[PDB]
């Protein structure tokens, strides 16, 4: 329950990491997953959603800085962690209905091994894109 | 001589071993430590089917991933296929890592030095980004005037053709003057002032490259008097 | 006819070359290709040995599971000559 | 001449790990790692003359656990024990210590190059491809 | 240098210092430093064993390199920038259609 709760608050927050950036174009920056929300400027508190658009030399399909950018800036790692997460905290839940089959709850801990083994992927990729 | 804003160098702190690689690495080595041993744990004890026939369990998988990743040996070998099949895994992990850290601390471990901008003034005759001058009524700025070589021609073309003022009127003017420019202007003196004013506090200030001419202080007398000979 | 040969004779033509293409190396590569940083290693160096590692992981747990299920429920000494008749 | 625009510094990519040495010297790894477990194997197991044939514990599985062991730096339980097969054994080890030191000389070079792409040069691509153009 | 040779006068002309000094070194030779024809200060430098360098043009100097034996070697940049041409006597009128 304390890990569902810590991994969906982190998923919910804008507050992740602080660098200098801008608000809303067209300054210390309170950033987060999407909302690259800001602070300490003409006005603080305006939460621009972010996505991929540089302008570059038209790479092509250029896969590592493509397709990297495609996982980064649509969290499916990340977000699979709460899915398996809360898919073996309902094995767990279900532990005492339909018992004494020995069986059932060797299935729960393999959900929380694999959605941790989600999240260490995720924290690679978000720190890779952030240096991308 | 020419007397430059010395760059304030970095020292290396308590914890300077930890330098060739960065602190999202260290991190991350650290969770997959953990990841893999507790797989290894996952794999061995699964009722295979007596039971304590195999010898792993979460403390040995703890310090045999250590002692994979140290090269130290171990005392037990995972003998089942998948836990052999995950530790080979390991086994590659290790040898990327350790390698690139010795080879990068053999890199740390030979310069420290920095790499020394715009000695012996002729890029101070080409570039055009650092600003330079001389003290006004000054020996020097005649010599510069008065000068015929081509690299000093260029630069007295510079400090005549200037937009402000890069010349001085008092010594102490330059000086603070380079004290806050940060890189930004230059100055010519004579090398007594200038090792003068490395010697004293605070020390922020320092000559580079080597001279330029041969110049002497003297008695001066006017002309005619019986003074001369005896001085 | 006579002039541009007394120039180039007397290399006044690369002085002037010189002056206004060679003293004003401004930009970057011609200035700073000759300089040396040491190191700093990051993650985007080393990424693809920590997805070999997670996959690995992976496969070995997959392994174990079909293991586990085969075990829940060469062959023939003998079609074995067969076996490496066909493969010589 | 021809001018076009900067390009932008390429970074090398995933499977950058493995670049100082080149394929070829991978694929005679491979094939040398196969053939040194296959020979080790059959040093062993060869009716050792109630045990006559379980003297050792080399089977063909153990020996290609044991030359992927003894290939990156950390040896195994189980050792030879008898002669012959350590005269593989030990050019096996020879071999190790010769490649790996090999490997390792200038890795650090190697995973940050950060060389150019460079599209076009004796243009003629400007003669085939529709796609940029040129004036 | 060549002989009757028009790098041997530009060195006697050149008013540069380092070719001053060199026209200084090649003027006081023991022996002579000088040869005739081409192909003699090709042998010349093919049996000195790096104790007698040689001048002469670069289109000359890369037809050397892509020949057999291939035991010399251009070393350096280039000086200067000379011309081949086409000569003419003073006042004919073979001048402008050629
Ligand atoms: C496992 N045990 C206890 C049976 C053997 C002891 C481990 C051997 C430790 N040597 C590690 C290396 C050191 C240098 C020279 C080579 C290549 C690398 C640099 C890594 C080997
Ligand atoms: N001794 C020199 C100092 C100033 C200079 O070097 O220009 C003078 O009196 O002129
Ligand atoms: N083209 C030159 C060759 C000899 C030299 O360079 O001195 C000439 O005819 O004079």
């Amino acid at each position: 329950f304390a890990a569902f709760s810590l991994m969906t608050i982190a998923v919910g927050t804008d507050y992740w990491l602080y660098s200098r950036g801008v608000c809303k174009t067209k300054v210390m920056t309170h950033s987060g997953l999407w909302r690259t929300c800001c602070l300490e400027g003409n006005f603080k508190g305006l939460c621009k959603q972010i996505d991929h658009f540089p302008e570059d030399a038209d790479y092509e399909a250029d896969t590592a800085e493509y397709f990297l950018r495609a996982v980064r800036a649509s969290s499916i790692f990340p977000i699979l962690s709460v899915i398996l997460l809360f898919m073996g905290g309902l094995c767990i839940a279900a532990s005492e209905f339909y018992k004494t089959r020995h069986n059932i709850i060797l299935s729960a801990g393999i959900f929380f091994v694999s959605a941790g083994l989600s999240n260490i992927i995720g924290i690679i990729v978000y720190i890779s894109a952030n240096a991308g | 001589s020419i007397m430059i804003k010395k760059p304030q160098k970095s020292k290396p702190g308590v914890f300077s071993f930890l330098d060739p690689l960065a602190y999202e690495i260290w991190m991350c080595i650290v969770f997959a430590y953990i990841g893999v041993s507790v797989v290894l744990f996952l794999v061995s004890r699964f009722s295979p089917y007596s039971e304590s026939t195999n010898e792993f369990g979460i403390f040995n998988s703890l310090w045999f991933s250590l002692g994979a990743f140290m090269q130290q040996g171990c005392d037990i070998s995972p003998r089942s296929l998948s836990g052999r099949i995950v530790g080979g895994v390991w086994w590659f992990f290790t040898l990327i890592i350790i390698s690139s850290y010795t080879a990068n601390l053999a890199a740390f471990l030979t310069v420290e030095r920095m790499v020394s901008p715009i000695e012996s003034a002729e890029d101070l005759s080409k570039q055009t980004e650092i600003a330079y001058g001389t003290l006004d009524s000054g020996s020097t700025k005649e010599f510069f005037r008065r000068s015929k070589i081509a690299v000093f021609d260029k630069m007295w073309t510079y400090m005549r053709s200037a937009e402000p003022s890069v010349f001085v009127r008092t010594t102490a003017e330059g000086v603070a003057r380079v004290r806050k420019s940060k890189g930004k202007y230059a100055y010519l003196l004579e090398s007594t002032m200038n090792e003068y004013i490395e010697q004293r506090k605070p020390c922020d200030t320092m000559k580079v490259g080597g001279n330029l001419d041969s110049k002497g202080y003297g008695i001066a007398t006017p002309k005619g008097s019986s003074l001369g000979t005896p001085v | 006819n006579l002039a541009v040969l007394k120039l180039s004779e007397q290399g006044v033509l690369d002085k002037l070359k010189n002056k206004w293409w060679y003293d004003k190396g401004e930009c970057g590569a011609k200035d700073s290709g000759s300089k040396e940083k040491t190191s700093a290693l990051s993650l985007s160096n080393v990424a693809g040995v920590f997805y070999i590692l997670v996959g690995g992981l992976g496969l070995a747990m997959l392994v174990a599971l079909i293991e586990f299920c085969y075990k829940s429920r060469l062959f023939d000494r003998g079609v074995q000559m067969l076996l490496t008749t066909v493969g010589a | 001449s021809i001018m076009i625009k900067k390009p932008q510094k390429s970074k090398p990519g995933v499977f950058s790990f493995l670049d100082p040495l080149a394929y070829e010297i991978w694929m005679c790894i491979v094939f040398a790692y196969i053939g040194v477990s296959v020979v080790l194997f059959l040093v062993s197991r060869f009716s050792p003359y109630q045990s006559s044939e379980s003297t050792n514990e080399f089977g063909i599985f153990n020996s290609l656990w044991f030359s992927l062991g003894a290939f990156m730096q950390q040896g195994c339980d189980i050792s030879p024990r008898s002669l012959s097969g350590r005269i593989v054994g030990g050019v096996w080890w020879f071999f190790t210590l010769i490649i790996i030191s090999s490997y390792t000389a200038n890795l650090a070079a190697f995973l940050t190059v950060e060389r150019m792409v460079s599209p076009i040069e004796s243009a003629e691509d400007l003669s085939k491809q529709t796609e940029i153009a040129y004036g």
